[PDB]
């Protein structure tokens, strides 16, 4: 049930927690963070305002795509928030 | 092989154009889009000139361009939608002269895609919402707001997707501060994909859909949708709110409709037609562009048809309802892609091809007798009008544009030493052959040759607030003559100089105090008739001086440095110290003392010593040596100048030096550009300083906002010159030649080529050069075209049929219809028919423009190939071969046959005489001389042909080429074939076996447009999609042959791949400058010219690679594109460095220039010099 | 599957070919110098070529089978 949200991303910036701080959301790499992550409006609302996009804990820093995912334009899909059903 | 790309002349074709107050002031500017270049223009309301302010390469494909303004603001923004998945908003900064990116919003993947938005862009007329749309289901809406600091904020997008839907056009609707509305022309194709009968494809209508954005609820909803009568092209926003109703104008085939939601009925008006039209009666009529002009009292529209007819559309209204649409014929101009109506009464026309125009709207209102059509008028049958020459408009300016370039040849067809560029460009009756030369064009100002020995001429005015000069003083060897401008310039007496001996310095000393220096001394002259004279002690005689309106230094025999000064009293006081050195001066120069300071300090001194010495002259440390630097040769003159301070060093040869003004030299640049001494003279270009260097050829040296240019001029040698000013022309030059006294002018705002044009009849396809006479043999061909004879007989037919209209047979419009033919270069050619062609063969002299011979072909014959050659079985006679198609249909493709014509080219290459005509079963698309015979590509077939007495004799044939032969090129042993869809086939001709054998091919499909041989093994190719590639045979390649991929056994390797962004149609290896290196020059369909040059060392390649790497990150493309991804559009880049990205280093800000330069272990001036070196090595 | 133009093991020749015809026409509308080439080749205004391509967008390759 690890599925990405894949909704139209807005102006909200994705956040990472203390455990996931250096990670890439899509491929889980740690090398060369390149592009700032954007999330949709339903992922950024109320109690969901600041939360890790990978796990859902309290965010502390910005989420980034890696250079490898940026080269393949994998930052052009929807909201990359991990959502469980 | 590693290549460096440089642009020599940018594209000049316009795709979109918007107007607005982009600088925030009250003047209006236009932003035009080239394919990949953004450009800001400003037309002068005083003279009507259009000046270019800024031009930026965006490294993408611009697809939509809008302007918008927030409520209460005075500045317009720019919204750009491109082939990236981003929408960008830009702001022009007048004080920095650059485009500042305000916002970037990413929504999808890059490229020109079906369902990713970026093709359509609409904006709310009040500026609170913007809609970006694709051709398919996806649409997005952004809300635009403003914070308390008056900066622009953007929201997250709202989706309005709708599957199985096609969009023709989107516009925002003007409401009165109500919820924003957007109108769309839409079509649903779901039913058409499920019906195998094909009846759901027909019976399918366009809808006009309205989308309402509810700012209170924050969502987009479909409110209204209505089916239309027929399919329409673009929409027009009608101004609403408190000035006008709020609807849309739908432009359609033969009609224009007004529509609004509510209780408003639909109003239709048919488009008028030209009386006695010569075009095919089955064809309809559409509008191609529009322009709105809103005034605080009324509004109207300007729409143009495909024939180039502009009509003026007004709207007859009620309190809220519209009742009539009225159309009135306005004028005829070339077919435009965009039209902008400017306040202060100017109309800007950007044509689809050829030159662009700016018109003055001379006649406001409409007080005329010509009829006005209406929607209320009843007609069973259509309206008719008569096209006439311009009545409402006056032509004020014309901007040159090389788009579209179709064929090019670089060659020295005149007997200069520099080659010229012969360019067949243009389409239809506006085509032409243009000759391009590197230089500036000297405008003739005045000529009166007087006998004597002219040496020098100044242009000094009587006052300092004077814009009118006082005198011009040309010195003989025995005397001089000094004149004034009484608009009838001749001898003058009350000047006060009256020099019996020559005059070597004439300066404006005071406000109206003049310094006259001559070999026997100096006589300072007042405003009143008074002279104070200091003459020579004994036999020492001055030759050189250095003047300035506050201080005057002189040079007697022996380097005796004598400095004067004129203090606020207004008279002479000489300094105490006279420093003398070993030799006599040959050069010095005093910088123009600025109004900010009191006097000039630096004085470069060039002597027989061959050393520049820098000396101070302020009362603190005046006249004592500071720094000396030897010379490479004998100097003639130097000059401290600006446009920050530099000096220039002229040698006695045709070579130059440069050194930036400082206590120590900081920059160095030498250009081998003569064998004759350089003369450095003062002039003023662009209203600021510039130096006119002179040699066997005369050059102008001028930086331009850090754009250094050493450009020659289109005239031969001179010997002295300076600025000029008069009621006749307040800004010019006074130049002297052998047995001549000239005044000249230069009025071209920073161009690289000057061009002359010669008109043609149809679209030129290809031309060849006669080797003996240097004449050009051109073929011109057009589709949907009549020949001359068919036009004449069709017109006679229409006359005889309109005279028998069965009606008093008493008044003849037919004799008036037959007399004068409206010019096709102004009113267009009658485009009539679908399989109709028109072709012509022309012999032209390239020096003049005269047509030597003209052969017209039959109606439906279309020429595609031409060649000039000699046959071995004949003598030294020349022949011209023309390949012609017969009854060609393009879609679906069908042809009846082909012919090859043969002519004898007699009378010293001036006349063609028909010999015979050989039939072939397909279009002969390529003809190439080959070993005393000729090769012809007949569709899929490659044939050898020898000359016969009654026709051409087939000798050999290969039948294994894939699809269609589009080009043939031969190097002595081998043949290179271009396929329409496959790239390249290598063939060998077996001379003794009489065989054509394929021995190599490629592994990629390429849509080849042109090809160029680089050496015995390598070929340079171009593509329809905008790519250039280089293909080389491996060294293993065996030539002596008697498939592995369903192809040939041996393959060729691709060693170069580059995306240019525009379609290349010409490639040629040549040397552009005398004494330079060979480069690969290409030509583009948008009017651009560029080169690819090889690197010779690994160090230069590595340095430029690192520059490109670092500039890719810290200076990204403006519209959101990835630079490496753009040059890898269809294939990945291979061994090319983008020098158009690299030269953007000179236009960054100093902080980022330092951050970039300190990584390359270098300073910005060194990087700039290294960038200029490789450019001046090959190109200009 | 949600992207228009993708296929699967049951895709027919007709669907494949109409998909590539449709995105070919969109690519022609997008790229500025391809439309120039076509408008010079067939001697028409660029607005007319654009409108013709949009009209051809509806049913390229004819109506489907059976
Ligand atoms: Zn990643
Ligand atoms: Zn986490
Ligand atoms: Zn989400």
């Amino acid at each position: 049930d690890l599925i990405f949200c894949r909704k139209q991303a807005g102006v909200a910036i994705g956040r990472l927690c203390e455990k996931c701080d250096g990670k890439c959301v899509i491929c889980d790499s740690y090398v060369r963070p390149c592009t700032l992550v954007r999330i949709c409006d339903e992922c950024n609302y109320g109690s969901y305002q600041g939360r890790c996009v990978i796990c859902g804990g309290p965010g502390v820093s910005d989420a980034y795509y890696c250079k490898e995912c940026t080269i393949q334009e994998k930052d052009r899909d929807g909201c990359p928030k991990i959502v469980n059903l | 092989m590693f290549l460096y790309n440089l642009t020599l002349q940018r594209a000049t074709g316009i795709s979109f154009a918007i107007h607005g107050n982009f600088s925030g002031t009250k003047q209006q500017e236009i932003v035009v889009s080239r394919g990949k270049i953004l450009e800001l223009l400003r037309p002068d309301p005083n003279t009507g000139k259009v000046h270019t302010l800024l031009t930026v390469e965006v490294f993408g494909v611009i697809r939509s361009l809008m302007a918008f303004r927030l409520t209460g603001g005075t500045k317009d923004y720019i919204v750009v939608g491109s082939d990236s998945g981003r929408i960008v908003i830009l702001e022009y900064q007048p004080s920095k002269n650059m485009f500042e990116k305000i916002h970037q919003e990413t929504f999808g993947k890059s490229g020109c895609r079906r369902i990713v938005p970026g093709q359509f862009l609409a904006v709310d007329p009040k500026g609170r919402a913007v809609m970006i749309s694709a051709i398919e289901k996806q649409k997005l809406v952004y809300i635009l707001n403003r914070d308390a600091a008056a900066r622009l904020t953007i929201s997250s997008p709202l989706e309005a997707h709708k599957a199985n839907t096609l969009v023709y056009h989107v516009v925002g609707v003007d409401v009165g501060f109500e919820n924003p509305m957007f109108a769309c022309l839409e079509m649903d194709y779901e039913e058409a994909d499920n019906d195998p009968t094909g009846e759901a494809a027909a019976n399918t209508q366009q809808t006009l859909t309205f989308y309402e954005l509810d700012l209170g609820l924050n969502h987009v909803v479909r409110k209204y949708s209505e089916p239309l009568e027929e399919h329409g092209n673009f929409l027009i926003t009608v101004p609403g709110g408190s000035d006008g109703p709020s609807g849309v104008l739908i432009c359609s085939e033969n009609y224009i409709t007004y529509k609004n939601f509510g209780d408003q009925p639909d109003i239709r008006c048919p488009i008028p037609r030209r009386r006695n039209d010569l075009d095919d009666p089955e064809r309809g009529m559409i509008f191609v562009c529009s322009a709105t002009h809103k005034t605080k009292s009324m509004f109207f529209f300007l729409a143009q048809t495909e024939q180039g007819d502009i009509f003026k559309i007004t709207l007859e209204t009620d309190e809220d309802m519209v009742t009539e649409i009225r159309l009135k014929y306005f004028d005829t101009v070339p077919v435009a892609a965009a039209m902008c109506v400017l306040k202060t009464g100017f109309l800007f026309v950007a044509s689809e091809f050829g030159n662009h125009y700016l018109y003055q709207i001379a006649h406001l209102g409409d007080d005329d007798e010509e009829p006005e059509f209406s929607s209320a008028m009843p007609l069973e049958d259509t309206f008719f009008f008569q096209p006439r020459p311009l009545k409402n408009l006056v032509l004020v300016d014309e901007l040159d544009s090389l788009s579209p370039i179709l064929f090019c040849q670089i060659a020295d067809l005149a007997n200069e030493d520099t080659p010229q560029l012969y360019v067949a460009c243009g389409r239809g009756p506006r085509s032409s052959l243009r000759v391009l030369r590197h230089g500036l064009e000297v405008s003739e100002m005045a000529v009166s040759e007087l006998p004597g020995n002219p040496n020098a001429v100044w242009t000094v005015r009587r006052h300092i607030e004077d814009e009118f000069d006082a005198y011009i003083i040309v010195s003989f060897v025995n005397a001089t003559l000094v004149l004034s401008i009484g608009e009838t310039v001749e001898e003058v007496t009350d000047s006060g100089f009256l020099g019996t001996t020559p005059t070597l310095s004439c300066s404006l000393l005071g406000d109206d105090a003049l310094v006259q220096v001559y070999p026997d001394g100096i006589r300072h002259i007042r405003a009143d008739k008074r002279v104070n004279e200091w003459k020579t002690p004994g036999k020492k005689t001055i030759v050189k001086c250095a003047v300035n309106q506050r201080q005057v230094v002189i040079a007697l025999t022996g380097g005796e440095l004598v400095y004067f000064e004129m203090d606020p009293s207004g008279q002479l006081n000489e300094y105490t110290e006279r420093k003398e050195m070993s030799a006599d001066v040959v050069c010095m120069s005093l910088a123009n003392v600025p109004p900010g300071e009191q006097r000039s300090r630096f004085l470069a001194v060039g002597l027989v010593d061959n050393t520049v010495r820098i000396i101070s002259l302020d009362p603190s440390d005046c006249l004592q040596p500071l720094s000396m630097q030897a010379l490479p040769a004998q100097p003639e003159s130097l000059c401290i100048v600006e446009m920050f301070l530099y000096l220039n060093i002229g040698l006695q040869n045709g070579v130059l030096l440069r050194t930036v003004l400082d206590p120590v030299t900081g920059d160095l640049s030498d250009t081998r550009t003569g064998s004759r001494p350089v003369k450095l003279f003062r002039v003023r270009m662009q209203g600021q300083e510039a130096v006119l260097a002179m040699s066997s050829r005369s050059w102008l040296s001028y930086s331009y906002q850090s754009r250094f240019h050493l450009t020659p001029l289109s005239y031969e040698t001179l010997e002295f010159a300076s600025g000029f000013a008069s009621e006749q022309c307040p800004e010019g030059i006074v130049a002297i030649s052998t047995n001549t006294l000239r005044i000249l002018a230069l009025e071209k705002l920073g161009a690289v080529f000057n061009q002359v044009a010669f008109p043609l009849q149809y679209t030129p396809r290809k031309f060849v050069i006669h080797p003996e006479s240097n004449n050009l043999i051109i073929i011109e061909t057009d589709h949907n075209a009549y020949t001359e004879a068919t036009k004449a007989q069709r017109k006679q037919q229409m006359a005889e049929e309109m005279v028998e209209a069965a009606g008093e047979l008493a008044a003849e419009m037919a004799a008036a219809f037959l007399n004068e033919n409206l010019p096709e270069s102004i009113f267009g050619a009658p485009k009539a028919g679908n399989g109709q062609w028109a072709s012509v063969i022309r012999v032209m002299n390239p020096i003049q423009g005269n047509t030597l011979d003209l052969v017209q072909l039959e109606q439906n014959e279309a020429a595609f190939s031409v060649a000039v050659c000699r046959f071995s079985n004949t003598g030294e006679d020349w022949y011209v071969l023309v390949g012609v198609a017969k009854d060609l249909i393009l879609n679906p493709r069908s042809v009846a046959g082909g012919f090859v014509y043969t002519y004898k080219l007699v009378n010293n290459g001036e006349k063609l005489e028909f010999l015979h005509k050989t039939p072939v079963e397909e279009v002969p698309a390529a003809i190439a001389p080959f070993q005393g015979r000729v090769l012809i590509g007949v569709g899929k077939l490659l044939r050898v042909y020898d000359l016969g007495k009654k026709k051409l004799l087939r000798k050999c044939e290969n039948k294994h080429i894939a699809n269609y032969i589009s080009g043939i090129q031969t190097i002595g042993h081998r043949v290179i074939v271009s396929d329409v869809q496959e790239s390249f086939i290598w063939v060998r001709y077996k001379r003794n076996e009489n065989q054509l054998i394929i021995f190599a091919d490629d592994t990629y499909p390429r849509w080849v447009t042109t090809a160029s041989l680089l050496d015995y093994d390598t070929v340079a190719g171009a593509d329809k999609f905008g790519n250039i590639c280089v293909v080389r045979l491996p060294p293993n390649t065996n030539d002596e042959v008697d498939g592995l991929l369903n192809g040939a056994s041996q393959k060729a390797e691709v060693i170069m791949n580059y995306h240019v962004g525009e379609t290349v149609l010409s490639l040629q290896k040549t040397t552009l400058i005398p004494g330079g290196s060979e480069s690969l020059v290409y030509t583009t369909l948008s009017g651009g010219i560029g080169i690819l040059v090889p690197f010779t060392s690994h160090e230069d390649h590595d340095f430029f690679q690192h520059v490109e790497m670092h500039l890719r990150s810290e200076h990204p493309p403006l519209c959101g594109r990835d630079h490496l991804s753009f040059r890898s559009y269809y294939f990945p880049v291979k061994n090319v460095i983008d020098g158009d990205l690299c030269e953007q280093f000179n236009s960054m800000e100093p902080n980022k220039q330092k951050n970039v330069s300190e990584e390359l272990d270098r300073t910005p001036p060194e990087v700039s010099k290294k960038l200029e070196d490789i450019r001046t090595r090959y190109a200009f | 599957s949600k992207y228009i133009g993708t296929g699967h093991a049951d895709t027919t020749k007709w669907e494949w070919l109409v998909n590539q015809h449709r995105d070919s026409y969109c690519s022609y509308m997008g790229h500025f110098d391809l439309l120039n080439y076509f408008a010079i080749a067939e001697n028409e205004s660029k607005a007319r070529v654009r409108f013709n391509l949009m009209e051809k967008m509806l049913q390229p390759c004819g109506p489907p089978a059976d």
